[PDB]
């Protein structure tokens, strides 16, 4: 009963389905007519297989394709676009682009060594990423972590989180058209670094977490980076705020496009500031506290 | 005279020159280096500045002569205008310089 | 020291070839073409005329002329946008129904 | 020149036409309305109409170095009126059942009665070269303003390019005509000649170049060729204005220049005018022989009874009648032509959309339609040049004006013509009233009814006892 | 200003030439283009200053920019014209030329018999043809400001999309 | 050897200085873009290719100049190679009538800014022809945008001026700039100012108002050189329209014409770094129905006052 029940990771030309457990993990030999049939597929790359209905039925309904390469840090993917001039009227969304095999690679990592693979799910959010990970370790070996332990991952998810929505209004500004607050939102971003280097020894992929705890104890001085990343931060935020967020030609661009109610985001599992955004308070860390937020 | 002629040759040279620079440069980059349906919204758009753009040319030549033209011509490129504005307001008000509907 | 003859040849030479590209050329917008050029003769021919008599009438009128050429140019576009539209062809040896 | 509060008087219709387009373009703008704008429209119209009196009481002078306001300009500007009225009355049944914008009709419907004003009040090549293109734009409008309909999209289209080309005819000949003389108005063209060199050959050349571009706007052979596809294909409201409108409008503007003109009495042009004529007559009457559409039939008599108009503008030197023929033959041809177009508007409308047929069918229609079946016979016996007509009185007026001339190629021409024209026109009244195999109610249409009925008891009464109209054309007589 | 005006009046008679008898619509609109320059500087040569600047302001920059904005709203690539080539073969062609030929022969021959002092080349300044314009020609400027909002109206009406 | 050939070699070699130096300031103001979007970006920009970056142009040139030349297969190999040719020579033309000193002008044209209206509209044709040109829907379709809004700001640009105009009672740019010998048009042309300002960013394809992607080689060097001259041109126009031009106190008319032209050329960056681009239609929304208003009610309050003033 599905409507279009095709691959969405791999491409349609597959052999078996990577997930079972008689499948070969590792990579396969690299062959050059494997890539030069593929880059045939895409040279003679039909808008009725996926899904698309009325094929130019109005003598207007151009086809353009808006991937797969981006000049964006969101990553790479192809959307195939149908409008009336400019008005859309299909998208078809093709994904799989960025597929790593990170499951399976699960079912091929140790329960220690999986942790680097953890990083890498969204690369924007680093220990943020490794959190659930140790913490559902830690709920299959029966370890509670003493109360330091959940203070050093708080804030270590809340330094990741602080880069991570830096980077998001750096780029959404930039998407609009104001293009210095990418720049001083990457020099916060580099102050955040600073301090994360010094914890953990690397900037953007820390693998830091532990099974039962962190990798090592906070060095000596970390605080009085904290300090100066918390009196710097607040007054660039205001900045930002008032060069770029209240300009009415990006509120002119922001408001009032896209919109969805609470229905629409209940009903696509939406999460985070969309669906808080229609009025729905529900955070985890609220809603089902983990790792001691309740003291915050 | 002199001095007319003198611009008048200033200026073909200025021409001259400008064409030979940029036949130039393009020469240089061809020879240096080794080798290995539209909506009907811009047509629209693209007629109304045509329209607009001769009664532009009307207030052109209204405009360099205002002062020996008196009141009467004032009078004159008022009810020109006003017909230009009523024109627009027309356009703007049934959609037709709308790009979305 | 320039002949008005030789201005008023060159209008009509420029008139009879805008005339021919109208005649022999089956797409519309080539014979949309072939009037620009032909109404852009006249106003030629009639700048020849009013710079020999030394007035601005010829200048006058050949701000008359484009705006006419102009507003033509338009509403021949849109036509050559609706026929386009409507039979997917623009060869007006179709366009031949009514006769007789 | 300068203009002067008098002179403004003297401008009252254009003026008052004017204000109305953009009066009526701001309504549109406010909200579409097709009752409100219609009526705007009529009543700009009535009332430039009206102030047709204030501008007799003005006087006769001339508004520009362009215009020129005399009586005549104020009968033509009277007929130009009434036929844009008309015509407006006829499009309301009819725009009813369009289902795109109602509005923009009356607006070019205003701007065409605009330019058909500036032709009846033109003195000049400027002012008659703008009154051209401002009548023609309009009809390039109208005439595919049910464009999605193919008929009226290649009537329009063939009407556009024609229309393009014979403008840009006309604009060459006033080029050359420029040339020669030096001076753009009417009566400078040619005065400075003399000794018996009115034949100049860059001046006859250029008055050849405006001749085609008027005789394609006139329906004259051989740039006759447009008239009946056109006529097909537009809307019936808008076969009639461009029966009617644009042909009085630019006979009239034809009727200054070749009486301002010095240029005028020359033999060349007379003899080119008469090849013309005789040509326009025998072959409109004789391709209407055989036409089953009505448009088609009325658009070969447009050819011929333009011809008729031109014998009587050819004897405008040597007679002295020639003017008054023209204004007399042009009423009643404006009461004829409004008749027969507004029968077949009304048995056209509304416009039952761009897919179903808009045949005539016009056998049988006196079993159920006996009104309109009555007032169209009576067009036909009109454009017949039959008595208790008014179309008699105006080929009796040609004729009197051909036989004073010794213009007899011509004479002969009419009654020619003017029996072929008997057969087919009394085939059209006759199938009428015969017997058909298969056979609105708002006072909109009953208001065009009411408009083609007074036009037949005004033919009939004008055919019956001319005198009135004899007069008061006779009063409206230009500046000699 | 006698070789500019005999140059600029070959170049424009040359280039629509090509214009009639191109087959790629983009080339013979630059070709028409070019004979527009051409135009406005034989313009320039005889002192109408007014005149040339909007041939190149109007006419060569407004006009054929909407000609240019049509012919790739079409996407015209040259299908089914280009494929006959039609205009080229004698029996299409042949009968204008002579049509032609022959109007133009009668029309030189009318204007070689004319009163002919010879252009000056007096610069007729814009100021001027302002002054005429809004004395002289007030009722031309006024209904031609009407014409032209009746082609616009025209063109909307017509070249919608619904 | 007679003074009347000294006369014409001394103007034809102004003339040629002119224009070596308004295509060098458009070159290095590429690179000065590049430094002083570094500067009003907390940064340095290129400042390591020789002393500050001074010979960073040269760096870009050379690599400009031995590229692959490159023409798409399935292209029109005459408008392609035209479409740059004409982004350059429009907008230098342009120039052409701009006068940056008393005596120091190449031609001294009775048009003048008429001449700047046909160079303008030879710059949309240049943008038409590449789009056309490149064989590609994404550029062919960026273009009849692009095209749309310059026809949307060029349908008001000479409207802006024409107040200008009107006070000067002259289409001359010498007479322009001799007629705010007192004050400057920027205070009673304000609205004018403004709206060729708008108009003139719109028609450079400059920010927030920005088909190049089949472009390469010293064709995209043409393209971009053009594009900063162009900047160079409108900058000074406006210096002379409503700034005075070479007018002021102290300094030398050259000192004071460079010092507007160069704040006028700062102001572009800033522009660049700091507004956000709209949207597509809001800003013809806003090219239509705002600034031709504008420019004609400015225009008709320009004429009356002239005309009362005129006792
Ligand atoms: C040498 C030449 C170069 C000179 C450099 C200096 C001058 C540069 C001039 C740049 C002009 C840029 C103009 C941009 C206009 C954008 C108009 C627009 O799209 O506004 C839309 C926006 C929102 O509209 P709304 O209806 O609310 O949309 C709802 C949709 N959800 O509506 C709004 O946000 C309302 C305000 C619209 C813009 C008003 C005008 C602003 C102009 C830019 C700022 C100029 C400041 C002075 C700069 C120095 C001048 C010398
Ligand atoms: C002189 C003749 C004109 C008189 C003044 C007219 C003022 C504007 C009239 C009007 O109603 O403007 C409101 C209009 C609303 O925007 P629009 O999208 O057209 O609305 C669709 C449905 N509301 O918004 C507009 O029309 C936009 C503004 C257009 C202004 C044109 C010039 C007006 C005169 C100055
Ligand atoms: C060399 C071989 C051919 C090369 C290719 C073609 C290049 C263009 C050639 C034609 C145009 C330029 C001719 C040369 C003009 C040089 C200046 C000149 O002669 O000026 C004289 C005159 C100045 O005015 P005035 O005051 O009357 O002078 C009398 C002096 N007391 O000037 C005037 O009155 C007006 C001068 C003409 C108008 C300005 C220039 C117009 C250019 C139009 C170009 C059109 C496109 C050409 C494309 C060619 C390729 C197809
Ligand atoms: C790819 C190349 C294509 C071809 C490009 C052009 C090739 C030829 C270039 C050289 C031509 C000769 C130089 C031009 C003539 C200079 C003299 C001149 O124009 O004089 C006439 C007039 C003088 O006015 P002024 O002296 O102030 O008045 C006092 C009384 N005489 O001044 C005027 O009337 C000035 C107005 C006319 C100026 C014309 C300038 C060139 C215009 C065409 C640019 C083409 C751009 C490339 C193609 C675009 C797309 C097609
Ligand atoms: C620092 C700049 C000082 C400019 C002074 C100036 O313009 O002086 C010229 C003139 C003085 O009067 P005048 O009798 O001509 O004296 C000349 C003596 N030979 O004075 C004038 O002509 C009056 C000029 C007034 C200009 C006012 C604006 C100047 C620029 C301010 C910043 C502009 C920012 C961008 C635009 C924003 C809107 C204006
Ligand atoms: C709601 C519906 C729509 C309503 C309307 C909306 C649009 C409004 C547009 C308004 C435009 C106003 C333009 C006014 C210009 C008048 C000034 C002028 O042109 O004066 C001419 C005169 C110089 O002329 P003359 O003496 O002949 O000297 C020339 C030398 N041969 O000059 C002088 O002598 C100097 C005069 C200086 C005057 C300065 C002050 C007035 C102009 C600047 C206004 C600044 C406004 C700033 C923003 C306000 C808030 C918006
Ligand atoms: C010019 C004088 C009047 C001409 C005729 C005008 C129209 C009059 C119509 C009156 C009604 C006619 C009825 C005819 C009925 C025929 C019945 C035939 C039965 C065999
Ligand atoms: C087909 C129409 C034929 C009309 C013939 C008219 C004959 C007129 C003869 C006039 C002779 C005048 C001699 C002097
Ligand atoms: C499918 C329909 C095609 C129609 C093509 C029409 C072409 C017409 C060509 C006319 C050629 C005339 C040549 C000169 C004739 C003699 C001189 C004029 C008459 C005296
Ligand atoms: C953006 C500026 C473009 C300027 C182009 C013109 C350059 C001409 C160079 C002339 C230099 C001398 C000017 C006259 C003397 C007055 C100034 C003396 C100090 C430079």
């Amino acid at each position: 009963g599905h409507p279009n029940l095709r691959r969405i990771m791999m491409p349609q030309t597959w052999k078996g389905h990577p997930l079972r457990k008689d499948y070969p993990a590792r990579a396969t030999e690299f062959s050059p007519f494997e890539l030069t049939k593929a880059k045939q597929d895409l040279e003679m790359e039909k808008p009725e297989e996926w899904g698309m209905k009325r094929g130019t039925e109005n003598e207007d309904f151009m086809f353009l394709n808006l991937g797969p390469n981006h000049p964006s840090a969101h990553g790479a993917f192809r959307i195939v676009l149908q409008l009336d001039g400019e008005e859309i009227v299909d998208c078809v969304p093709d994904i799989g682009y960025h597929h790593r095999g990170a499951e399976k690679m699960g079912e091929r990592q140790s329960w220690h060594s999986y942790i680097p693979y953890t990083d890498r799910i969204e690369y924007l959010g680093g220990c943020v990423n490794e959190m659930p990970y140790v913490l559902a370790v830690e709920k299959l070996a029966g370890i509670t972590v003493p109360d330091r332990v959940n203070v050093i991952r708080v804030m270590l998810s809340e330094l990741f989180r602080i880069n991570s929505h830096l980077l998001y209004i750096s780029t959404f500004i930039q998407d609009v058209g104001a293009m210095t607050p990418v720049f001083f939102a990457f020099t916060d971003r580099q102050k955040i670094y600073d301090l994360v280097e010094a914890i953990t020894g690397f900037r953007m992929h820390p693998a830091w977490f532990r099974i039962g705890g962190v990798a090592h104890d906070l060095p000596r001085g970390w605080d009085r980076l904290l300090r100066e990343f918390l009196d710097w931060m607040p007054k660039r935020l205001a900045s930002y705020e008032k060069a770029a967020l209240q300009n009415t030609i990006l509120k002119g661009r922001s408001q009032g496009v896209a919109a969805y109610g609470a229905k629409e985001a209940l009903e696509w599992g939406t999460t985070g500031a969309g669906l808080r955004a229609t009025g729905i308070d529900f955070d985890v860390r609220k809603a089902r506290p983990y790792s001691g937020y309740e003291n915050f | 005279s002199t001095e007319v002629i003198a611009h008048h040759w200033a200026f073909a040279i200025f021409l001259i020159v400008a064409i030979g620079l940029c036949c130039l440069m393009l020469v240089g980059g061809w020879f240096l280096g080794g080798r290995a349906r539209l909506s009907a919204k811009f047509y629209l758009v693209a007629m109304f500045f045509v329209i607009f753009d001769v009664e532009a040319l009307y207030l052109f030549a209204w405009s360099t002569s205002i002062r020996e033209s008196g009141w009467v011509g004032f009078v004159e490129a008022a009810i020109f205008i006003f017909v230009l504005l009523a024109g627009l307001v027309y356009l703007v008000r049934i959609g037709a310089l709308d790009w979305t509907p | 020291m320039i002949p008005l003859q030789h201005g008023l040849i060159l209008a009509a030479i420029l008139f009879v070839l805008g005339l021919t590209g109208l005649v022999i050329r089956r797409n519309l917008l080539f014979m949309l073409i072939g009037l620009e050029i032909m109404i852009n003769a006249s106003a030629l021919a009639f700048v020849v005329a009013g710079s020999y008599w030394g007035q601005t009438d010829g200048q006058v009128m050949y701000i008359l002329a484009i705006s006419l050429a102009a507003a033509e140019a338009s509403i021949g576009l849109a036509l050559l946008l609706q026929l386009h539209r409507r039979r997917q062809n623009l060869n007006i040896d179709s366009v031949s129904e009514m006769r007789g | 020149m300068t203009i002067t509060p008098q002179n403004l008087i003297a401008l009252l219709p254009l003026l008052i036409v004017g204000l109305t387009v953009v009066v009526v373009m701001l309504s549109i703008a406010w909200r579409r309305n097709h009752f409100l704008n219609a009526t705007l429209s009529v009543i700009g119209l009535n009332a430039a109409l009206v102030s047709l009196w204030f501008v007799g009481q003005a006087g006769a002078m001339d508004v520009t170095p362009l215009m020129r306001v005399d009586g005549f300009a104020m009968l033509y500007t009277g007929l130009v009126l009434l036929a844009s009225l008309a015509t407006c009355t006829f499009a309301y049944p009819w725009l009813e059942g369009y289902n795109d914008n109602k509005d923009e009709f009356y607006l070019l419907v205003l701007i065409a009665a605009l330019g058909g004003i500036l032709l009846a009040n033109a003195n000049h090549l400027a002012s008659l070269f703008l009154g051209i293109e401002l009548i023609s734009l309009p009809l390039f409008g109208l005439v595919g303003y049910a464009f999605r309909q193919k008929r009226s999209l290649e009537a329009s289209i063939k009407y556009t390019i024609l229309s393009a080309a014979a403008s840009s005819f006309l604009l060459f000949g006033m080029a050359l005509v420029y040339a020669q003389s030096g001076d753009l108005s009417f009566v400078a063209l040619g005065k400075n000649l003399g000794d018996g060199m009115l034949n100049e050959p860059l001046l006859l050349a250029g008055f050849g170049l405006m001749i085609v571009g008027l005789g394609f706007k006139l329906s004259l052979v051989p740039f006759h060729l447009w008239t009946p596809d056109v006529y097909q294909g537009a809307p019936a409201p808008v076969s009639t204005f461009l029966a009617t409108a644009s042909k009085i409008a630019i006979f009239g503007v034809v009727m200054r220049l070749f009486l301002y003109a010095p240029v005028g009495d020359s033999e060349a042009i007379r003899v080119v005018l008469a090849i013309i004529a005789f040509a326009s007559i025998i072959f409109g009457n004789l391709m209407a022989l055989s036409q089953t559409n009505i448009k088609r039939l009325l658009g070969y008599s447009s050819i011929s009874h333009l011809g008729y108009l031109l014998v009587a503008l050819i004897a405008l030197q040597t007679g002295e009648m020639s003017m008054e023929a023209v204004g007399v033959y042009l009423a009643g041809y404006l009461f004829s032509s409004l008749g027969a177009f507004g029968v077949v508007s009304l048995m056209s409308s509304p416009y039952r959309g761009p897919d179903a047929d808009s045949l005539f069918s016009y056998r049988g229609l006196f079993w159920h339609r006996p009104i309109l079946a009555a007032v169209m016979t009576v067009m036909m016996l009109s454009l017949a040049g039959i008595p208790m007509t008014l179309g008699f009185i105006g080929k009796f007026y040609v004729l009197a004006v051909g036989v004073q001339a010794h213009l007899w190629w011509l004479v002969g021409a009419v009654v020619v013509g003017s029996a072929i024209g008997l057969y087919y026109y009394l085939r059209v009244a006759v199938s009428l009233y015969l017997h058909a195999p298969e056979q609105p109610s708002n006072w909109q249409y009953s208001a065009g009814g009411i408009v083609v009925l007074i036009s037949a008891l005004l033919v009939l009464v004008l055919g019956v006892w001319p005198q009135p109209l004899i007069s008061i054309v006779r009063l409206a007589m230009p500046l000699m | 200003m006698e070789f500019a005006f005999y140059i600029c009046g070959l170049i424009a008679i040359l280039a629509t030439l090509r214009v009639i008898t191109h087959t790629n619509p983009v080339h013979a609109l630059l070709y028409l283009i070019i004979s527009l320059l051409a135009i406005s500087g034989v313009f320039f040569s005889l002192g109408a200053y007014f005149a040339g600047a909007l041939e190149i302001i109007v006419y060569a920059g407004a006009i054929m920019v909407l000609f240019v904005f049509v012919v790739m709203m079409l996407n015209l690539g040259g299908s089914e014209i280009e494929q006959e080539r039609q205009w080229l073969k004698p029996q299409v062609w042949i009968g204008p030329a002579i049509l032609s030929a022959i109007m133009l022969v009668v029309i030189v021959y009318a204007i070689l018999g004319v009163n002919d002092q010879g252009i000056d080349g007096t610069p007729i300044s814009a100021k001027a043809v302002g002054i005429t314009l809004f004395g002289p020609y007030v009722l031309a400027v006024e209904l031609a400001s009407m014409l032209l909002l009746a082609g616009l109206v025209v063109a909307f009406h017509v070249g919608r999309e619904e | 050897i007679s003074p009347e050939l000294i006369e014409i070699l001394l103007t034809i070699l102004k003339a040629v200085v002119i224009l070596l130096v308004v295509v060098t300031c458009g070159a290095f103001m590429s690179f000065g873009e590049r430094r002083l979007l570094g500067l009003f970006q907390n940064r340095y920009g290129p400042n390591r290719v020789g002393w500050g970056g001074s010979l960073q142009l040269v760096a870009d040139m050379i690599k400009m100049f031995f590229k692959e030349d490159w023409i798409p297969k399935f292209s029109d190999r005459v408008i392609f190679t035209l479409a740059p040719m004409i982004a350059f020579t429009s907008l230098l033309l342009a120039f052409a009538i701009v006068p940056v000193s008393p005596g120091w002008v190449v031609a001294d044209l009775n048009i003048g800014i008429l001449f700047f209206l046909m160079m303008a509209g030879l710059a949309v044709y240049a943008v038409l022809f590449a789009g056309w040109s490149s064989n590609n829907k994404y550029s062919l379709l960026g273009a009849m945008r692009a095209s749309a809004q310059t026809l949307s700001y060029e349908v008001f640009l000479g409207l802006s001026l024409m107040g200008v105009v009107a006070q000067a009672g002259s289409f001359n740019m010498t007479d322009i700039v001799n007629s705010q010998a007192h004050v400057w048009n920027v205070i009673p042309q304000f609205f004018g100012f403004i709206t060729f300002a708008i108009a003139g960013v719109a028609v450079c394809h400059r920010h927030p108002f920005d088909y190049h992607i089949e472009y390469s080689g010293m064709k995209f060097g043409l393209f971009f050189v053009g594009e900063y001259i162009g900047i160079v041109t409108i900058s000074a126009l406006m210096v002379t329209l409503f700034f005075g031009g070479w007018q002021g106190p102290l300094l030398p008319p050259f000192i004071w014409f460079a010092l507007k032209t160069a704040f006028f050329m700062m102001m572009f960056i800033l522009i660049r770094a700091s507004l956000p681009r709209p949207r597509y239609d809001q800003v013809m929304s806003f090219g239509w129905k705002i600034c031709l208003p504008l420019t004609l009610i400015n225009l008709l309050v320009t004429a009356a006052v002239i005309l009362w003033q005129a006792q």
